[PDB]
RNA sequence: GCCCGGAUAGCUCAGUCGGUAGAGCAGGGGAUUGAAAAUCCCCGUGUCCUUGGUUCGAUUCCGAGUCCGGGCACC
RNA sequence: GCCCGGAUAGCUCAGUCGGUAGAGCAGGGGAUUGAAAAUCCCCGUGUCCUUGGUUCGAUUCCGAGUCCGGGCACCA
RNA sequence: CGCCUCCUAAAAGGUAACGGAGGCGCCCAAAGGUCCCCUCAGGCGGGACGGAAAUCCGCCGGAGAGCGCAAGGGUAGAAGGGGGCCUGACUGCGAGGCCUGCAAGCCGAGCAGGGGCGAAAGCCGGGCCUAGUGAACCGGUGGUCCCGUGUGGAAGGGCCA
């Protein structure tokens, strides 16, 4: 008295909403305090000189400096600011 | 009393250089020598907060200066595994000379006194040449008398020591301050 | 089978080629042209071999009963979880080192493989040991 | 309504500040400190229900 | 495709909110009977499910889990 | 969110218009006890929720605080 | 049927699916400041009330214990474990950037008033961080002391909190 289909809808409700952070500042292009770098949610990132790292663990630039990039190799990733010129 | 300190002082000050040649030839180094003592006993749980938690106090205390309050029992040795912080350090780390003519009246002057105390331990320290050996039952009165019915019974005690390898150490406080049987 | 106290539910589905084929006895049986073969499939093959072998003296072994397979539904209208878990088996590819012992001393070993797999589920071949292999 | 609840500060009747805050604990015990814009920064004391 | 151990004495179920556990039934020992019932006196019983955590203290308050339950499984 | 009531013995509750704290039940103790009772006498404990002021003093009187109980009204 | 975390986004970033998984719609009055100290679990060996597992001694160790809460990142060159003193979990504010079409949300040197931790070289405009969140209307209260429908006031009302 009525063969068609049947329910199932166990479920999977998952969501992360989309994100940002990461390498984001291009080597030597022109980096202002304000303008900031690279964003990163642990460590990655070691503050060298001009470089800030906001209340959050965010990369910004501290000063006037071209895009210093400084990996310290091992030491982990150095961020640095170079004064202008 | 300051009498058996001049004693501990003499007994150690020579049996060293004693033995220390008779087989060292290093330069008469900690070889063996012994320094500092902790000494720890039955952790709170042991508690009644309060009362016996107090008797510690009287006891640590009298023998060698520091007597418990009132916090034996915490984060609860409860049902088996079921224990959070730790509330319950409970020892006497005293470093030096008190604690050598301690090594004298504790040792060389209450070491038999209750009980069958008699004392056929197998290597003692042996755990690098330190110590070890806490006894299961006090002194009795290495002063006082009924100051609680089961007032306190398990102490150890424990002794930095520099007699490193165990046949050394064991020329160190076998002849300083006896060496229970085999 | 057994791919037992596993972890997940689910894998998903590719195949290509990968990394099986030493020796580990002489008495091999190695795929080819597969992909996964199931769990039983393969006791099938275990079967086959331990009985043949005068029935005793153990042979050894090769792949895992490795994924979880899900044919979902019963045979329903598909948007389930995809849930369901059903058929559990091996992973293997690129003609694999599949090694089966026992102390047959010879084509007896082989009436052993040729069944097990002609059955088991694809193109392949066996052998022994033709090339050693050094490690650390 | 659970053992948070909202209060804020106020300062010695010359301004009040605001901020939130709790319940649990220490409950009512609520001095605290703070800075109006009376005078130059000033005690302010906090409190105020 | 849910509702609460919906727990705690041998059982059926109270009680707590963390201090208190209880009752009925069962049961053990005497009493009545010629002997059993019934009836009459006396009595003992609890990891309050396991579990970590908080707290000075947890059966009780949180966190995880096991079991037994309850709403659909069918248009 | 206002508007009323209470806070007392272990329980439920009396209580000068400021001078004492009292019932009822539970709990315990003896006589009675085929017997269960009912009877029958006897007790047990109180910052009278807390903090101050009124008064020679205050369970009481007033303010304030916390809590529980009632009620009544809204809620973008 | 809102948000955080991991996978698939396939390597910039970044994307469905009735695709996998799994948490939050608390608080922490001091896990909020800074100054001074310290420094894991676990392995082994030796020990009172032990006695698989406390407490103490003796070694060993890319740090896998740890950080309210889930994941992930980080990370004991501690954000982690302990002591002292204290409120900036400040108002005025910010240049200049993350992402985003909207509004959002988010990062922040430095100038001012004003303090607090050291003597100070300086850190502090909440926490170790990524979730604990809600326009607009409407109306409340603590201001303010701007407006008032002739003028004085006021019902009432504008901006602040
Ligand atoms: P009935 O007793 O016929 O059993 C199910 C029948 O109903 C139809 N059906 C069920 N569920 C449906 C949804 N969600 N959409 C459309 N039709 C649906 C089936 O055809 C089945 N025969």
């Amino acid at each position: 008295m009525a063969h068609k289909k049947g329910l199932g809808s166990t479920r999977n409700g998952r969501d992360s909403q989309a994100k940002r952070l990461g390498v984001k500042r291009y080597e030597g292009q022109v980096v202002r305090a304000g303008n900031i770098l690279v964003r990163q949610r642990g460590t990655r990132f070691k503050p060298g000189k001009n470089v800030g790292m906001g209340r959050d663990f965010t990369l910004f630039a501290l000063v006037d400096g071209v895009v210093e990039f400084q990996d310290r190799g091992r030491l982990g990733r150095y961020v640095h600011v170079r004064p202008l010129a | 009393m300051p009498l058996d300190v001049a004693l501990k002082r003499k007994y150690y000050e020579e049996v060293r250089p004693e033995l220390i040649r008779r087989f060292g030839y290093q330069n008469v180094w900690e070889v063996p020598r012994l320094e500092k003592v902790v000494i720890n006993q039955g952790l709170g749980e042991a508690k009644e907060d309060a009362r016996i938690l107090e008797k510690a106090a009287q006891e640590l205390a009298l023998i060698t200066g520091q007597k418990p309050a009132v916090t034996r029992a915490k984060k609860s040795i409860s049902n088996f595994k079921l224990r959070k912080g730790m509330p319950i350090g409970l020892r006497v780390t005293l470093r030096r000379d008190r604690m050598w003519i301690f090594l004298e009246k504790l040792l060389n002057v209450a070491l038999p006194r209750i009980r069958d105390f008699r004392g056929l331990n197998p290597n003692s320290f042996d755990g690098r040449g330190n110590y070890n050996l806490g006894l299961r039952e006090q002194l009795i009165f290495p002063e006082i008398t009924y100051d609680m019915v089961d007032a306190l019974r398990g102490m150890d005690i424990a002794v930095v020591t520099t007699a490193e390898t165990d046949e050394e150490a064991r020329a160190l406080l076998e002849l300083l301050g006896f060496p229970f049987r085999k | 089978r057994m791919k037992y106290r596993k972890q997940q539910r689910g894998r998903l589905k590719g195949a290509t080629k990968g990394g099986d084929y030493v020796a580990f006895g002489d008495y091999g049986l190695v795929a080819l042209e597969p992909a996964w073969i199931t769990a039983q499939q393969i006791e099938a093959a275990r079967v086959a071999m331990v009985r043949h072998f005068r029935r005793g003296g153990k042979i050894f072994i090769r792949i895992f009963p490795d994924k979880p397979y899900t044919k979902k539904p019963l045979e329903v209208r598909m948007g389930k979880g995809k849930g369901n878990v059903e058929g559990y088996v091996a992973v293997v590819k690129p003609g694999r080192v599949m090694f089966e012992v026992a102390g047959v001393t010879e084509e007896q070993a082989m009436e052993a493989l040729r069944i097990a797999g002609h059955k088991l589920p694809i193109k392949t071949k066996i052998v022994r040991r033709d090339a050693y292999d050094e490690a650390q | 309504r659970i053992k948070l609840l909202l209060e804020c500060t106020e300062c010695k009747r010359r301004n009040y500040a605001t901020e939130k805050n709790k319940r649990n604990t220490p409950n009512k015990l609520e001095l605290r400190k703070y800075c109006p814009w009376c005078r130059k920064h000033t005690v302010h004391r906090e409190v105020k229900i």
